[PDB]
């Protein structure tokens, strides 16, 4: 609901102490260079708050831990500590501290500095709208591209937990903010077992199509449309958007950088682009660096974005 | 041998007279999102004759100019394209789409698919390799296939697999063991014979693959391991690969970060090439993970190895990959009845250098 | 009604190619149509409705 702190020590590229200035109220750009840290910052991010990173076998957990520098780290520390300033959470404190501690064997919560199991916290997240069970809203790198396409048992799973009457005026808000994304666009939603999604864009009269035959663009910006119109409709903690833009052109990255900057207020959309269009909609910015085999994590003015991903820095 | 024109006539978002302009030694393709960029590597990659499934298509059906709105334009559609080597040696291949099936066409002359596959691999293209063509998401799979068909993979390029379904049986009529020994010493032969074809494929791709690398990272630490598992039979199971990043000791390909791991297929990519180098190598958007600090080696290296051992045309969004190709042939929409798709091609070798 | 190349004469390849991107993106919204014929050759710009 508002990513105020996050806290990483040795977790996978930041093996000493990264204490980060805190975040800002509506949206983060991470700007950074190739292998330095910035989707394990959001791996980080995610690691507290969705399921599935801790069910595998301890081998991709073993090699989760930071060894680069020879032994193996006795404490990954991953920590972000939220503001339950509008009372969403059931626990009315202004400031929870909530974090995973795992080592060689550990995988415990630290709820405001206390240790407790992995039981106790499925609750109290889904309470707080966080969505567990499906990687939505926390689309990963390059996986964009997949929800548009999805088939509509997805669609129709994703929309029922979202039951029976949220879905008329969801397609309302999907068509709105299509057709904000795209203005020549009039994609609909249609419940037929299934939902179906008439996209379109620059026809206008006939072009009703199905979405598995659209391109690998308007893909993108089909899956972006839905998860905006999920939140128009009903609010969710936060956006963690690793290269979110990273397939679509600069025309819509301008058109989602500014969209983005109209939803921004309500809620917190993390984000990570290595282009410049979609980082003039955020206030603090981020850059992850990577020397000495240990990455850090350093607060950067916007004008130092700007020449960091304006050309190349080589 | 590189590309000369390409013809295609109510194929897939595409329709009217128009032809795919001429091909450089590296040509880059860019546009708008929905403009049918990937639609001329369709075109590309259905001249080979694929399965016609991977093309956001269903039954070879819908593939006709706006088919799926319900108002398909017409029924004749058809893609040929050009080939030539030194010596101006003209080949055309062609596909023509009708009723609920395809013909093929070589200079103007239906063919069947047998011949037709036959013409294809004399240039050492393969029809089923997948080796050169990349999709949107095939950069970031093409780093991690699963090595049990990455095995696979290096045995069909070795010109290895019509033994194949002739190898295994025999060692099932080795188990039934007078008539024993000469059938033990009537069964190694095979086995030797897969055993150094596959090995002149694999210490080759393997040899060469790591100064690529090493060229396409420009750094003596970055470096790129290619072994079996079982070595005695290395063709068996999955071939492990592994990388070490500059910055990064020996770890697994599967948790490689995002900016080297295409780097790492790129690598492939152009490490498969030593061994039966394909004519033409095609890119769908490998700028999917790569920095602007990144994507300059490898715009170099494809650079320096356009003009030298093969050809390449890359589709790319960011600004500084496909400033250095040679030529800049683009694609961009137009409204009309359906999605109106056509290819506006310029140049840029005629233009100063970059300052 | 306006040519590429006479007004891209001085300039480098990094900028020639962003504009060349840039008028082949425009049109996508329509606001300038244009017409090729010869597969290497200059377009004039002619706005569309
Ligand atoms: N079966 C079809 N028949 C006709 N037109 C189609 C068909 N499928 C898609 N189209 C149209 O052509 C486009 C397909 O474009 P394509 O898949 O080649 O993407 P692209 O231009 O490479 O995009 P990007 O690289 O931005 O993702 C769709 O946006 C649609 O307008
Ligand atoms: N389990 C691990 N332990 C330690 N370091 C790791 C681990 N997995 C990956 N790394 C390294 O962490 C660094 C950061 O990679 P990261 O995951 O941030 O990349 P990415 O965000 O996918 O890609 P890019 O930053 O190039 O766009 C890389 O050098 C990578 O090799
Ligand atoms: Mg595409
Ligand atoms: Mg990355």
């Amino acid at each position: 609901m508002y990513i105020k702190q996050v806290i990483i020590q040795g977790f996978r590229s930041y093996r000493d102490q990264t204490i980060v200035d805190p975040f800002s109220s509506k949206h983060n750009v991470i700007v950074g260079r190739n292998g330095s840290g910035k989707s394990n910052f959001f791996y980080a991010i995610q690691f507290v708050l969705s399921d599935e990173f801790s069910h595998l076998r301890p081998e991709q957990r073993l090699a989760l831990l930071h060894e680069g520098t020879g032994p193996r780290v006795i404490s990954a520390f991953v920590e972000i500590i939220f503001d339950n300033s509008d009372n969403r959470l059931p626990i009315d404190k202004e400031e929870v501290s909530l974090r995973r501690v795992i080592g060689a064997k550990k995988d415990q919560y630290f709820l405001d500095k206390k240790m407790v199991t992995k039981n106790d916290v499925m609750n109290l997240l889904e309470s707080a709208g966080f969505s567990r069970s499906n990687p939505y809203y926390i689309v990963k790198q390059g996986k964009i591209n997949q929800m548009a396409t999805a088939p509509d048992s997805q669609r129709l799973k994703l929309l029922r937990e979202v039951i029976q009457l949220t879905f008329k005026q969801v397609s309302k808000n999907f068509s709105e903010v299509f057709q904000k994304l795209v203005p020549g666009g009039k994609a609909t939603l249609v419940m037929k077992t299934g939902v179906g999604i008439r996209v379109s864009f620059t026809g206008k009269q006939g072009e009703m199509r199905e979405m598995q035959q659209l391109s690998g663009g308007q893909k993108s910006l089909v899956a972006l449309a839905l998860i905006f119109a999920i939140q128009k409709c009903d609010p969710a903690p936060f956006y963690l958007f690793d290269q979110i833009d990273q397939a679509l052109d600069a025309q819509h990255r301008k058109a989602v950088s500014d969209m983005i900057m109209e939803l921004a207020v309500h809620a917190q959309f993390i984000t990570t682009t290595f282009r410049p269009e979609l980082l003039e909609s955020a206030d603090k910015f981020y850059g992850v660096k990577f020397r000495n085999k240990v990455s850090h994590i350093d607060v950067i003015t916007a004008e130092m974005a700007k020449d960091f991903v304006e050309d190349d820095t080589t | 041998g590189f590309l000369k024109l390409i013809e295609i006539e109510n194929f897939k978002s595409y329709k009217g007279r128009q032809i795919i302009g001429p091909f450089q030694r590296f040509t880059a393709i860019i546009g708008p999102n929905g403009s049918g960029k990937s639609n001329l590597m369709d075109a590309i990659s259905f001249v080979l004759g694929e399965k016609t499934s991977n093309l956001r298509v269903k039954t070879l059906r819908d593939l006709i100019h706006g088919a799926p709105v319900g108002k398909p334009a017409a029924n004749r559609a058809f893609v040929s394209m050009v080939y030539s080597e030194e010596g101006a040696e003209d080949r055309t291949f062609a596909r023509v789409i009708v009723g609920g099936s395809s013909e093929y066409k070589i200079n103007n002359k239906v063919v069947q698919l047998h011949e037709y596959s036959e013409e294809l691999e004399k240039l050492g293209i393969l029809i089923k390799a997948r080796n050169f063509l990349v999709f949107q998401g095939a950069v970031e799979s093409i780093a991690m296939k699963n090595p049990k068909e990455r095995t696979a993979l290096f045995e069909e390029i070795s010109r290895s697999g019509e033994l194949a379904q002739e190898y295994d049986k025999r060692k099932k009529e080795m188990v039934k063991a007078k008539r024993a020994k000469k059938a033990k010493q009537a069964f190694e032969q095979i086995k030797k014979e897969r055993f150094d074809r596959f090995n002149a494929c694999f210490e080759s791709v393997a040899t060469n693959i790591d100064e690529i690398y090493k060229a396409l990272s420009r750094n003596s630490s970055a470096q790129a391991f290619l072994g079996p598992e079982n070595p005695e039979e290395p063709y068996l199971d999955g071939i492990n690969y592994n990388c070490v990043a500059p910055g990064k000791r020996f770890r697994p390909m599967d948790n490689l970060s995002g900016g080297e791991k295409t780097v790492a297929a790129l690598a492939l990519l152009f490490a498969i090439h030593s061994y039966k180098p394909a004519p033409f190598f095609v890119l769908d958007q490998i700028d999917a993970a790569l920095d602007n600090t990144n994507i300059g080696k490898v715009a170099n290296y494809i650079k320096e190895q356009s003009t030298c051992n093969f050809q390449a045309i890359v589709i790319s969004l960011k600004e500084e990959f496909y400033t250095k190709a040679e030529s800049l042939i683009g694609v961009y929409p137009e409204q009309g009845d359906c999605v109106i798709s056509k290819v506006l091609t310029f140049d840029l070798t005629k233009y100063p250098d970059a300052n | 009604s306006i040519s590429l190349l006479e007004l891209c004469r001085n300039t480098n390849r990094k900028q020639a190619a962003a504009k060349f991107y840039s008028f082949l993106v425009l049109k996508k919204q329509q606001a300038i149509e244009l017409t090729q014929e010869e597969p290497y050759s200059d377009i004039i710009a002619t706005p569309g409705p």
